[PDB]
RNA sequence: GGAAGUCGGCAAAAUAGAUGCGUAAGUUCGCAAGAAGCAUUGGCUCUGAGGGCAAAAAUUGCCAACUCAGAACUGCUUACGGCGGGGAAUCCAACUGUAUAAUU
RNA sequence: AGAUACAAGAAACACGGGAGCAGUUCGCAUGUCAUGCAUGGGGGCGUCCGUGAAUUUACUGUGACCAAAAAGAUGCGACCAAAGCAGUCUUGCCGACUUGAAUUACAAAGCAUGGGAUAACGAAGCAUCAGC
RNA sequence: GAUCUGGUUGAUUCUGCCAGUAGUCAUAUGCUUGUUUCAAGGACUUAGCCAUGCAUGCCUCAGAAUCACUGCAUUGCAGGAAUCUGCGCAUGGCUCAUUACAUCAGACGUAAUCUGCCGCCAAAAUUUUGCGGCGCAUUACUGGAUAACUUGGCGAAACGCCAAGCUAAUACAUGAACCAAUCGGACGCUCUCUUUGAUGGGACGUCCAGCGAAUGAAUGAAAUUAGAACCAACGCCUCCACCCGGAGGCAGUAACACUCAGACGUGUUGACUCAAUUCAUUCCGUGCGAAAGCCGAGCUGCUCGGCGUCUACUGACGAACAACUGCCCUAUCAGCCAGUGAUGGCCGUGUAGUGGACUGCCAUGGCGUUGACGGGAGCGGGGGAUUAGGGUUCGAUUCCGGAGAGGGAGCCUGAGAAAUAGCUACCACUUCUACGGAGGGCAGCAGGCGCGCAAAUUGCCCAAUGUCGAAAAAAUACGAUGAGGCAGCGAAAAGAAAUAGAGCCGACCGUGUGGUUGUUUUCAAUGGGGGAUACUCAAACCCAUUCAAUAUCGAGUAACAAUUGGAGGACAAGUCUGGUGCCAGCACCCGCGGUAAUUCCAGCUCCAAAAGCGUAUAUUAAUGCUGUUGCUGUUAAAGGGUUCGUAGU
């Protein structure tokens, strides 16, 4: 149906500017939803800033040059999100999609070894034609024999080389998570609890690294290791810890100022 | 042309409602195919998303079911005898979901045969199918009704699909209290 | 949930609901009702005055979208 | 063509049974009212509803009478007799009735 | 340890297809035609079944779920400002792991505290009372 | 800024209105206008009518060139007009007529459904071809058509048309055995073996056994009690060394008559008649190619990469339904709904799917003073104006949702339309004609007529932001785009800011050697303007830099000249001087004008605010004159003639 996008309606991550043009590129269907995605152009032209118009990004996408799960994409509008690693094998770069403390996209540099694996997160499981079980996940794989106590809200991670499964961290008490959405995104904690409510929206109660406790929707969550010192990604620089902002204001103005003596 | 909105009904406190906005090829519906009996016609509809679905016009044989055997074979009807909507539709001949209509018990019967080795060829059969045939002899029990129908030659039946939408005319033998129950109405 | 409010239909019965609106100008409430048709199962067996429980499910009528679970 | 005829629509034409829907001003609230007006109507083959009397009784059996309501098919040359034309106003008498056998 | 009170977030039964090996606490055996390369008191977990004479709303505290633009707000001498989300300098084949914080948005709805003021129920007191 | 003032009396204290006052991205009109930045702009009335021009197409190394096309070679290499094929045109843009159990907003559903392009994936059905007449194999070298083209042409024309003759495919139509697996259902005049004919065991052969769809059957768990004894045949363990036949008992023990001694005894959900498995009978075009496809490399005979396509399944982008709460005025609108569906039930039909959506039969229900039914104004929201607080009012208009394309109805193709720069007909308007006929739809951009108090160029460009697509850019070799941007017009509105600065002398001012007015003067500065080695820009323009870097014009009455309203009060500013004489006129209100006008018409002075300032209409505050916070009711307007009394509080 619809096959524009006006800027104002843009998701407000993208960082686009108001006064520059009516229309932003809307993502095709695929990978990722959306409201919850980032397209290739956006961040080929807006982020790294190798590309000054859209017609030189054109330029480097229609040639492969760019892998977003280990195969060149040629589409600008292919929607990118969560858990993927963007890689330029010709300047060398790889990054990893996360999420900022302040719930924006952040790109984290890798290692060749960590740039081969991924966590993806099961939604649903169910029997195909050949009694085959097959789990399907977040980013919209589906893993055609997953192991037999695979369930629907644990994760399993993934070697995008060689398709197979490494393991599978299922999800209960003191195990690590990261929410993924909503007014919390972006923050890393322990599970604490999950109070069931059958029929309706069960409800995550975590806690911070430094003891602080919120809770959120268990569809928000993301196991990401047992503990803090098994999760197999690199996590940003923050490590999903909120500070306050009255304390944030003041170490922000302390800096720039002892930068300004010397 | 036809529609299946509730735009021209009125409201259940009895107004009438002002209707703005043209009529939707979503909401359309279709004239009846009014499938009779007889030698095999079809025709084609292109439905919504592509798809086609198949008119019933004069259907005339089918898959029957025996329920507790769990087996079916392929008979022609032979006519209409009940109809649960009106008598208008017995009289017409119209064969639609639920109809209780009558089947020709030949290809019963041979079944019954090769089965059970009772006859409503048979002697001329292996030794080890002639064993086979009394263990299942052994403890099965066909009914009065059945066994009568069976040698008349004509049994009763229920129509299971919808002919105007598969243009398929399935069924089921009438079995239990349901055969006591439609024998009685058809006295 | 509801108040029996008719039971005069087939397998229908009719329930009302009654609350309080809030009117900010005045800082003050107003007593409102609404009335809703349901399916009631043989099963159950509720008379004007009683409490019941009903649940949403798929139109089964021109007005019935709820069905009764437990009567009080 | 349609009252131009004539003192004057005199005379003729015209409406018409039954069923469904609908019906103004005025009024003494009873009426006005069949106000006005629209539709259907044949033939043939079928279907449903409306009852009595017996029995060791939401059952079974036997039986009478002619109304009403529907459906399919098919037809018209609008085709016996019998059977209100309607409306808007003015004058007089309240009304039913009587009354110049042989011009009122 | 039992009784007195209180706890249907409770008591009393049961489920290995129940706890990534049947949770926490006071080399020898089985199998060997095997990849048998296997296997070796009391209290919390999950899932069902009987037990109430069952307790609920309003209100209030704290959090969830809530497009942008616009409105309130932190930071940055676009020469100032209405603006904008930029920009700064150790003179860079660069750096600041640069920034772009954080808010409000009726009424209804949803989670877990509190029980003072209220409101919805029930009862009209021999239509009752069974003691372990 | 939590603020008030003038008018009723001879004077006083009130109630109450009229008038004054401030704002409005709020419209219009009048006078005036030097510089610069940022901006709304035919909505109001007529969803009125339209001349002309332009607004949606797409080719890579990778579907199909014998142009009787072009450039080089000399039986080839390139570019390739035109046509066929594949995808898109259901998006964007415009407008606000309709519209109150509708639309929309916040919260929820679809276990009631459809879903092209995109992501991750899946695939073991099928007797074909050649040769010799059923046999044998180096078993995939398959078929007719039709456009562009040429040969006749018809017609006044028409985004009109006919016939014949050529030739392609990733168009259309047929078709593939071995290689090549496990898995289980019916049978037999067929063999072989063990017992006394066996639901006996093994072979042999003969019909079915792929995904999807239809009907019927089974599976899709269990979770309320502990020990014994007999008989049927099933599995094991002991004898009497084994065999023969003929004895007696439960140590152990997931299942399964071999080649597989663990090759699912366990799907999912809050919940399923759902997912999936087995068995029986079916599928006739209304399904299922390895496109019998196309390019690169390397070594007739092979190897490796990049693309393209049919079917099945579920994620994403969506579509369509349903409705928990909420939304202006009106009772001089009190009852509404049922022949012909009104509320519910039963079996069906139709739909992608649920449903009185629809056919038949049955019952008498459903809604309403907590305002139904009817009428009036009106697209809904995010939001704007006015800000002590509470409130009042506006929202055609940039983002989201809905609807429409003169009116109104119907429909084809498509994954998606009841599509309108698609088709069909009628109504109202309307264009060309040779009079036979053929056309039209600006509420897209620019423009015109009319309407009105009321609103801009028939401009430049795809450089940026995006959309479509056979598509990166470049090279023998340049997609479209009035969507969008840029400039022109533009005192709607908003920001910054010139119209002079510093002194000497002389004569004067009013306080009492300082404060300043005037005319002859001097002496620096600066823009408005003119230009450029140039900067900007798709190009041009505006801004910004500069008036030598050897080498760049300019202020003195700085004529480079500020306006619009006022001077009795409200309300800042004259008891000045002429003219008129209840006339002319002023005056929002009170009032002025008949010979000495503080008010008219003028001159001179003065006041407000200023590149702006008056006037009209609407609206917010003033207004505690709509009062919930927060009014009044003895005499100013206002307590029912008295009791009873239901809904409500
Ligand atoms: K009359
Ligand atoms: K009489
Ligand atoms: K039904
Ligand atoms: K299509
Ligand atoms: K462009
Ligand atoms: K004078
Ligand atoms: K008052
Ligand atoms: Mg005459
Ligand atoms: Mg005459
Ligand atoms: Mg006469
Ligand atoms: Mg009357
Ligand atoms: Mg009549
Ligand atoms: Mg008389
Ligand atoms: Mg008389
Ligand atoms: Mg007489
Ligand atoms: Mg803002
Ligand atoms: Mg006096
Ligand atoms: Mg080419
Ligand atoms: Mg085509
Ligand atoms: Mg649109
Ligand atoms: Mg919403
Ligand atoms: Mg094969
Ligand atoms: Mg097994
Ligand atoms: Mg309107
Ligand atoms: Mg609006
Ligand atoms: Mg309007
Ligand atoms: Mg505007
Ligand atoms: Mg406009
Ligand atoms: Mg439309
Ligand atoms: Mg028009
Ligand atoms: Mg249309
Ligand atoms: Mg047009
Ligand atoms: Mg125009
Ligand atoms: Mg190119
Ligand atoms: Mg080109
Ligand atoms: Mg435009
Ligand atoms: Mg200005
Ligand atoms: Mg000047
Ligand atoms: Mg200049
Ligand atoms: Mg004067
Ligand atoms: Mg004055
Ligand atoms: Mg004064
Ligand atoms: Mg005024
Ligand atoms: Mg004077
Ligand atoms: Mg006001
Ligand atoms: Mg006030
Ligand atoms: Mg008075
Ligand atoms: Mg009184
Ligand atoms: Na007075
Ligand atoms: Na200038
Ligand atoms: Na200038
Ligand atoms: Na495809
Ligand atoms: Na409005
Ligand atoms: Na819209
Ligand atoms: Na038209
Ligand atoms: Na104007
Ligand atoms: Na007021």
């Amino acid at each position: 149906a619809k096959k524009h996008l006006k800027r104002l309606y843009a998701p407000k991550d993208w960082m686009l500017s108001k006064l520059t043009g009516v229309f932003a590129p809307r993502p095709r269907a695929g990978p990722h939803k959306l409201r919850e995605c980032l397209s290739l152009l956006i961040i080929i032209r807006n982020r790294l800033k190798y590309a000054l118009n859209a017609l030189e990004a054109q330029m480097i996408l229609r040639q492969g040059l760019v892998c977003v799960d280990g195969k060149p994409r040629k589409d600008g509008k292919y929607p990118a999100g969560f858990m993927d690693v963007v890689e330029i094998p010709k300047t060398g770069d790889r990054f990893r999609i996360l999420y900022d403390v302040k719930g924006r996209f952040a790109l984290v540099r890798v290692s060749e070894a960590e740039s081969s694996i991924k966590m993806m997160k099961v939604v649903n499981v169910y029997t195909g034609t050949g009694r085959i079980p097959v789990a399907v996940t977040h980013d919209g794989h589906r893993i055609r024999y997953p192991d037999p106590r695979t369930s629907r809200g644990d994760t399993l991670v993934y070697d995008v080389k060689e398709k197979k499964v490494l393991d599978l961290i299922k999800i209960g008490n003191g195990k690590v998570v990261m929410v993924t959405g909503g007014a919390n995104r972006g923050r890393i904690g322990e599970i604490v609890s999950i109070e069931r409510h059958p029929g309706a929206f069960d409800i995550a109660r975590l806690k911070d690294a430094s003891g602080h406790e919120f809770a959120t929707r268990a569809t928000n969550i993301f196991v990401i290791g047992k503990d803090m010192s098994s999760v197999p990604v690199t996590l940003p620089k923050q490590q999903g810890l909120r500070i306050n902002v009255i304390q944030e204001r003041e170490e922000k103005l302390i800096a720039a100022e002892t930068r300004r003596t010397t | 042309g036809i529609v299946r909105s509730r735009l021209h009904k009125r409201k259940i406190t009895g107004g009438k409602t002002k209707i703005h906005r043209k009529r939707m090829k979503a909401e359309l519906g279709r004239l009846p195919a009014n499938t009779k009996l007889g030698p095999r016609r079809v025709s084609p509809v292109r439905a919504r998303g592509g798809n086609f679905k198949l008119r019933g016009l004069r259907l005339d044989t089918g898959n029957f079911a025996w329920g507790t055997e769990a087996s079916a074979q392929r008979a022609r009807i032979l006519d209409v005898v009940y109809n649960a909507t009106s008598n208008e539709l017995v009289r017409t001949k119209t064969l639609v979901k639920n109809c209780i209509v009558v089947v020709d018990a030949a290809p019963f019967r041979l079944w019954y045969a090769k089965h059970y080795g009772i006859d409503l060829d048979v002697k001329k059969a292996s030794s080890k199918l002639k064993r086979k045939w009394e263990y299942r002899r052994k403890h099965h029990k066909i009914e009065k009704a059945l066994a009568d129908q069976l040698r008349e030659g004509r049994l009763l039946a229920r129509i299971t699909s919808r002919p105007g939408q598969t243009g398929r005319a399935d069924g089921a033998l009438l079995e239990g209290a349901e055969l006591q129950f439609y024998l009685k109405k058809l006295d | 949930r509801g108040v029996v409010h008719s039971t005069k239909m087939r397998r229908s019965i009719v329930i009302r609901r009654n609350y309080l609106h809030f009117i900010r100008k005045y800082q003050r409430y107003q007593k409102r009702h609404r009335n809703i048709t349901v399916h009631c199962s043989p099963c159950f067996d509720p008379k004007p005055g009683d409490e019941v429980v009903v649940g949403q499910c798929r139109p089964l009528s021109k007005t019935i979208r709820y069905n009764v679970l437990q009567v009080v």
